[PDB]
């Protein structure tokens, strides 16, 4: 029977499939370090894939594709979509981003936001860097010499983003959101949609006045439930899933999800991950990759959707880790290491 | 690339006896030394356990030892009796008398002389001597004392020589008599310093194996030493022929001995026979790494493995031992250390033993050797605590500060073994 | 992509295509060490034969 | 002209050596008693193959090679095979014991007792040349023998030859068809030491020989005699420019020049197409862009790794068979645009090519089939830095035990040089991180 190994103890996720995979009585979990395995639940840093591949007689299977990071690091995000021919400067869905070290593009950034302020075009901005979690590290403008300061006060790099003023609104609330969508790539590269993803709500009403206020622009559920007084309000846990959003939205503006947001949704995702399936594909190397990945997106008030980030080591929701954490084995693990309806929209290409 | 063969005691010369009769019979070589054999493939390193001879014959690079005459002139009036040098028999007339101190301090010392010098015209006709194998037990006192000691004088002379023995490990149920873990304790003090690879037969696995597995209900010596020399032609089975890789003696120590004491190995034979049916390669593989094919009483699930070859003989589907050798170790992965990247290596040898035409020797450097010296290290301890039978050793000039000092290091043994059985990387 | 420097010859040819432009010691001190690794050798054969030299007194002393 | 010298070195380098040889002598039409009857200049001459054979007033061409084991039955087989009568007997060497894979054995022991013996019968080869420009050592890294005292002639070499290159064709160890647990000690030993006395160093991982033979030649388990006759024609590609007429590598100082920048650096990695079985007895001739695709598949590499996920520093087309330019930049045109291939910034992104026109040349009765063109791409990637830490890592987990230690102290050597040793390949592996990462 098969064999495993856990490199990451804080991986909500994988915790629940080791877990399950042991209940399966055809799994057998090793210690840290026995290269002896067949899937290898990797950690999120320096995870050694130089050494995998190399036992004799032994398929394994490790759930990081190497090279991924490249679409999960804000930084170099932008530099892959601003680079690669497949996407282009020309990107309908993603916002005008620069990569500013504190190569560089500080004149490139100013060379636009000087012909925007000529042209009364709401010229607000946001500066982000993927080391800032927890909240920290997030400053809004409306003039770069502010946000610039900012980014020089700190020591490693930073992107300035043109922060979306008209979001799509939600009512009762008048409030914010986010899209979080959880993607699974096999080692044979086919794209699984988890047909159930959620909104990351903001509990507080828009305001475009003011950002003095650090809750009203920001709504990853861990701002909210530390520095909000209305975490709960409406839903429980500024976590609004699939179906009650597709309700409001042909209740409130005769539309579905799957039309006007999901669609734009399934051709990003595609979009993004065909574009570097070159550089990341493991079809005919000695060792094989899949990875759960979560997209986060959001929506304006024109329903059109934009992606914001990438994260390569992404928490579920609640609710559903017990029919997400079957999936993975189901159709990642399983498919490579078979056993004694479906929950994935697979995006074809 | 010539081995130096010695036998001495009972036990030794029986074992002995039948490792060159059943060698002999592989090779093609007939009770008056003879060759007639159908291939030249058997001849090809036949000098490696033999000398060619005037009249184009094969004699046994073989030296007999023992203080009293009986079991040696067994020998000689043997199946393969004539096959031995004449001058290789050196034998005293007093004996032993199952006493370590006979062989190893008096009556041994007496004929130990006589002994080295068949071994140096022996030595000074090798091409390339590559080193020696002993047998013997270590319940005696002629295996067991002399043995040791002249396994102190071959390292005197020949210091950078590998130095092997099959020993043969006493148990209260095929017992002689009982200061046999007295004899024992003191000869594993010598071979912890001055082997480099003892291979550990213990009785107590030979009856269980004999009685249980074989369905024998009274085993004899007999039965007992048709499995050692057995594990002894497996054992040295690849250097014997032309086997494809090339094995040499202290090559095999180096790859086989991490840590220069923990020497002490079990030896494994399957299939277990005193039957026609052809045997798979997924039944000779599991049957290699159970503890009912061990020749040494002990678990190996209560230790760990520091190294491991498994040797297999015939014409078989080696993709399938492959297969299989990759499907036990996953089995039992929590078994081997970590920190000996992949210690577990097979050797095929495309001839088949006598009667079978698959077979398969198991040799493990495993942890869980250490039940075997800690049951002796009992045994000991039962009867040192009130100085029993301590006389028969006092008379022949040994002091109990001897004792007190094998008892020790035997006990330091242990702990060293149980050192690496809870290291992790 | 650039070709360059082409050289052919009755048995092949032979060229350069860009596609992009960029963007100590001796004898003695071996001697001796071979000879410091012989001199380590001996004497652990020596405190061999001393360690076996005494087991010989004991022998005979018992 | 300027002449080669082989040097094979233990169990594999002779074995290699043997096939290397065997395939040499049929690519130049040189018969197994040495006779060549093509060459028109009888008992010398300054053609290109004299860069590796050298002529008797008889007729015989002679290869410029020594054959050197601690042990004799390897080198006995080619004393007594189908080309005894093309070495005279003091170019084979033998001892009477081995070094039983300890690089101390090998290097200390046993090699102070016949390097001597082995210089002057290097010397007496170097007598019989007239612009020698350097050796090329054949060797394992898992050996006693091909570690230890191969290190030991690189650094004398060095001394008695100064301003001569050195190049390795060097084993790097796979459990698959090894039977030896420290050979990650004797690989890193004999590294650490040859490291600033080798010029350019071909290594070849035995595990992705064993898989191109069975994925390729449906070879269920491959002896070493599948290995060699395989490895000797990614030897051959490789000297090919050194043998016959050409522009492109023509002297051992242009592998350096041209695949080299770092001098520390200096581990090509050999990608090898088209690998293609004799019992396919009707075959798919493969056009160049295909092959010349197939370069960049690491299942084709002579070292599992992904240069995806490092940086070229310089890059070498070697062409064998029906090739022309055209054909080349086509597929080179094609492969950019569909491939991660990332240069340095401080190196041109650009390729070498070379081309000779005589298709691959197969031994008779061989594993591999005749092909209408073949290429071997040769590639100095940071990428062939994760066998440094496959390696390093499993010397790692046996020396924190100190595990097979004492056989090496044993024999002379010091525990310093165990680390002294690993901290060399410390700074290699981070010099492959700076070179490559980021
Ligand atoms: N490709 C290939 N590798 C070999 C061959 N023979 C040995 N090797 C490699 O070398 C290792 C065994 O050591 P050898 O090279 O045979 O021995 P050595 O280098 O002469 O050193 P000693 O045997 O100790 O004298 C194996 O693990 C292989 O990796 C061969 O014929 N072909
Ligand atoms: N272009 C843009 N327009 C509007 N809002 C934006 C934006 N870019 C970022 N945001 C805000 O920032 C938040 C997301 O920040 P981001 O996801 O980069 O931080 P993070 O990656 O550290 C949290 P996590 O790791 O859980 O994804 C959202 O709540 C969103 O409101
Ligand atoms: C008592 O004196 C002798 C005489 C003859 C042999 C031995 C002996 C055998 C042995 N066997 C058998 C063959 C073999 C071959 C291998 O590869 C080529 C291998 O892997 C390196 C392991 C084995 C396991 N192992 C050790 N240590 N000694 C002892
Ligand atoms: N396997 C086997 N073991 C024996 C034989 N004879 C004796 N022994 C073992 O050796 C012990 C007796 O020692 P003995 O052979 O008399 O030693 P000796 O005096 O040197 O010949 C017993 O405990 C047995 O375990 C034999 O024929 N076969
Ligand atoms: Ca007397
Ligand atoms: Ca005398
Ligand atoms: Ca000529
Ligand atoms: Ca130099
Ligand atoms: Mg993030
Ligand atoms: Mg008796
Ligand atoms: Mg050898």
């Amino acid at each position: 029977m098969y064999t495993f190994v856990v490199r990451d103890e804080n991986s909500s996720v994988y915790a629940e499939v080791s877990r399950l995979l042991l209940a399966t009585g055809q799994w057998k979990r090793l210690r840290k370090d026995n290269p002896r395995f067949n899937l290898m639940l990797g950690e999120r840093n320096r995870l050694p894939f130089g050494r995998l591949g190399h036992e004799p007689g032994l398929v394994q299977l490790v759930n990081y594709y190497r090279g991924a990071d490249k679409l999960c690091r804000k930084a170099s995000l932008v530099k892959l979509i601003k680079t690669s021919p497949e996407l282009s400067e020309s990107c309908t869905w993603f916002p005008e981003s620069y990569v500013i070290y504190p190569t560089d593009e500080r004149e490139v950034f100013l060379a636009a936001y000087n012909r925007r302020r000529e042209g009364r075009e709401g010229n607000v901005w946001i500066a982000k860097s993927s080391a800032g979690a927890k909240g920290e590290g997030i400053l809004i403008s409306s003039e770069a010499s502010e946000l610039l300061d900012f980014i020089d006060e700190q020591g490693q790099v930073h992107v300035i983003q043109k922060y979306l003023e008209k979001p799509l609104l939600l009512e009762p609330g008048h409030r914010k959101f986010d899209i979080r969508s959880w993607v699974l790539v096999d080692h044979l590269y086919n794209i699984y949609l988890y047909r159930e993803g959620v909104l990351r709500t903001s509990s507080e009403p828009y305001n475009s006045a003011n950002f003095q206020d650090k809750t009203c622009h920001l709504t990853n559920h861990c701002i909210q439930k530390e520095y909000s007084k209305n975490y709960g309000r409406y839903e429980e846990g500024n976590e609004m899933f699939f179906e009650e959003f597709n309700q409001y939205l042909m209740d409130a503006l005769n539309t579905t999800l799957e039309n006007s947001i999901l669609l734009q949704i399934k051709h990003i995702i595609r979009s993004c991950l065909m574009c570097i399936e070159p550089a990341i594909s493991t079809k005919h190397l000695h060792y094989q990759s899949f990875q759960l990945f979560g997209f986060d997106f959001m929506v304006d008030e024109e329903l059109k959707v934009w992606l914001i980030e990438v994260n390569g080591a992404p928490a579920c929701a609640q609710k559903l880790y017990a029919e997400l954490c079957q999936g993975i084995v189901d159709v990642a693990i399983s498919s490579v290491f078979p056993l004694a309806t479906s929950i994935f929209i697979k995006l074809h290409h | 690339r010539e081995i130096v063969h010695i036998q001495a005691g009972q036990c030794g010369n029986q074992i002995g006896a039948k490792f060159w009769e059943v060698i002999s019979d592989e090779h093609g070589i007939d009770p008056t030394g003879s060759y007639h054999g159908d291939s030249d493939l058997q001849l090809e390193r036949i000098n490696v356990y033999y000398n060619e001879a005037a009249g184009n014959k094969y004699v046994p690079r073989a030296i007999l030892v023992d203080l009293e005459p009986g079991t040696m002139d067994s020998v000689r009036s043997g199946p393969f009796g004539q096959i031995f040098r004449p001058d290789n028999f050196v034998f005293g007339q007093s004996g032993a008398g199952n006493n370590w101190a006979k062989g190893h301090y008096t009556e041994g010392a007496e004929l130990v002389d006589s002994v080295l010098d068949v071994v140096r015209k022996e030595s000074e006709s090798c091409d390339c001597l590559q080193g020696f194998q002993l047998t013997h037990s270590l319940g005696g006192g002629t295996g067991s004392g002399m043995g040791t000691l002249l396994i102190s004088k071959i390292r005197e002379e020949y210091p950078d020589r590998i130095m092997n023995t099959f020993s043969v490990v006493p148990s209260p149920k095929v017992s002689d008599t009982v200061v046999e873990p007295y004899n024992a304790t003191l000869s594993v003090h010598q071979l912890v310093e001055n082997t480099d690879e003892t291979y550990c037969i213990d009785n107590e696995a030979l009856y269980d194996i004999c009685f249980r597995t074989l369905k024998l209900t009274t085993p004899t010596y007999g039965d007992l030493n048709h499995l050692v020399s057995a594990t002894m032609s497996g054992v040295t089975t690849c250097l014997r022929f032309p086997g494809q890789l090339n094995a040499d003696l202290r090559k095999l120590a180096v790859n086989m001995v991490p840590f220069p004491r923990l020497h002490f190995f079990m030896p494994g034979f399957a299939p277990l026979t005193s039957q026609y049916r052809a045997l798979t390669v997924p039944e000779l593989t599991q049957q290699m790494f159970d503890a009912k094919n061990m020749m040494a009483a002990c678990d190996p699930r209560h230790g760990r493995y520091l190294t491991v070859a498994a040797v297999f003989r015939g014409r078989m589907s080696m993709k399938e031992v492959d297969e299989q050798m990759l499907n036990v170790q996953n089995k039992n992965s929590s078994y081997f250390v970590e920190w000996i990247p992949n210690n577990v290596k097979t050797a095929v040898c495309d001839i088949p033993p006598r009667g079978l035409k698959m077979s398969a020797t198991f040799i493990g450097n495993s942890t869980a050797i250490q039940e075997l010296f800690k049951r002796i290290s009992e045994q000991f301890t039962a009867m040192f605590r009130r100085k029993a039978f301590l006389h028969w050793y006092t008379g022949e000039g040994m002091d109990e500060m001897e004792f007190t000092e094998a008892e020790s290091n035997m006990n330091d043994l242990v702990s060293e073994y149980q050192q690496y059985q809870d290291a992790t990387a | 992509m650039e070709v360059i420097e082409l050289n052919k010859c009755t048995s092949g040819q032979s060229f350069e295509v860009i596609l992009k432009p960029p963007s100590d010691p001796s004898l003695e001190e071996i001697q001796k060490k071979l000879e410091a690794a012989e001199e380590r050798r001996k004497y652990q054969e020596a405190e061999l034969l001393k360690h076996l030299a005494e087991k010989r007194e004991h022998e005979r002393e018992v | 002209m300027r002449e080669c010298i082989s040097i094979h070195v233990g169990q594999a380098g002779v074995q290699i050596g043997n096939a290397c040889w065997e395939l040499y002598c049929l690519e130049h039409g040189i018969q197994p008693d040495g006779q060549m009857p093509s060459d028109k200049t009888i008992g010398g001459g300054d053609d290109s193959f004299n860069t590796f054979f050298s002529e008797t007033g008889a007729g015989k061409h002679v290869p410029r090679a020594v054959f050197v084991d601690l042990e004799p039955t390897v080198i006995d087989e080619v004393r007594t095979g189908t080309y005894r009568q093309l070495f005279h007997p003091e170019q084979l060497i033998t001892g009477k014991e081995d070094a039983a894979n300890n690089y101390a054995r090998g290097h200390y022991t046993i090699g102070k007792e016949i390097i001597d013996l082995v210089l002057d019968r290097i010397r007496k080869l170097a007598d019989q040349c007239t612009g020698l420009q350097g050796f090329l050592v054949f060797h394992s890294f898992g050996g006693g023998t091909g570690s230890g005292f191969t290190s030991l002639l690189m650094e004398r070499l060095s001394v008695d030859y100064g301003k001569k290159s050195k190049l390795e064709f060097s084993i790097y160890p796979a459990p698959q068809v090894s039977t030896a647990v420290v050979e990650p000690y004797n690989s890193i030993l004999t590294t650490h030491t040859t490291l600033e006395h080798s010029d350019c160093a071909f290594m070849v991982d035995n595990e992705a020989i064993y898989d191109i033979c069975r994925r390729n030649l449906d070879i269920e388990r491959p002896t070493y005699t599948n290995l060699n006759r395989l490895i000797s024609q990614i030897v051959s590609s490789i000297t090919a420019s050194l043998r016959f007429d050409g522009a492109l590598n023509v002297d051992l100082t242009e592998f350096q020049t041209n695949l080299v920048p770092y001098p520390r650096i200096h581990f090509p990695l050999a990608t090898y197409a088209p690998v293609i079985s004799a019992e396919k007895a009707y075959h798919e001739q493969l056009s160049v862009a295909e092959i010349t695709n197939a370069c960049f598949e690491p299942a084709n590499q002579m070292v599992k790794c992904d240069p995806r996920h490092g940086k070229y520093m310089a890059c070498c087309l070697l062409y064998r068979g029906d090739v022309v330019p055209k054909d080349v930049n086509a597929a080179i045109a094609t492969i950019k645009t569909k491939r991660s291939i990332q240069f340095v910034d401080w190196c041109p992104t650009g390729f070498k090519v070379g081309i000779n026109y005589q298709p691959p040349t197969v031994v008779p009765g061989g594993d591999l089939a005749k092909v209408q063109r073949a290429v071997c791409m040769l590639s100095n990637t940071t990428a062939i830095a994760e066998a440094w830490a496959r390696l390093d890592h499993k010397f790692d987990l046996m020396y924190a035990k100190r595990a097979f230690v004492h056989w090496y102290v044993g024999e002379g050597m010091e525990e310093g040089e165990f680390s002294e040793a690993r901290e060399d390949m410390a700074a290699l592996e981070k010099d492959y991180e700076e070179v490559g990462v980021d």
